[PDB]
């Protein structure tokens, strides 16, 4: 089990609204991954793109961890790894930005 | 629904 405390963006379980109440005043690619408050351990990628926070789920089944079917991953840190130098582009069009800028900097 | 769809 990998310990998620350690990274900047992890900002463990918190509601949709307090997000966008914290990453509005961020440049775009501002991110953190947190914990949704109505599914205990299952986690979201909150990002800051175009003025408004976009919320995607991280979806665990048969053991991979992936944001979409297309693209699975063993670990939450790898899927993190690979969208921080991959941009979403390449399975959501409406949001063209990699993970750049995690929320505690 | 309710987050963001893929592609």
């Amino acid at each position: 089990e990998i310990d998620y405390t350690a990274y900047p963006w992890f900002a463990g379980n918190m509601e949709r609204q307090q997000t966008d109440n914290l990453l509005k005043s961020h440049a775009s690619g501002t991110y953190l991954i947190r914990e949704r408050p109505a599914e205990a351990e299952r986690f979201a990628i909150s990002i800051k793109f175009n003025d408004e926070v976009k919320h995607i789920k991280v979806v665990e089944k048969d053991n991979w961890i992936h944001i979409t079917e297309a693209k699975k991953f063993d670990s939450l840190l790898e899927l993190v790894e690979y969208y921080q130098c991959h941009s979403l582009k390449e399975s959501f069009k409406q949001l063209d930005t990699t993970l750049k800028y995690p929320y505690k900097s | 629904n309710g987050y963001e769809n893929p592609t």
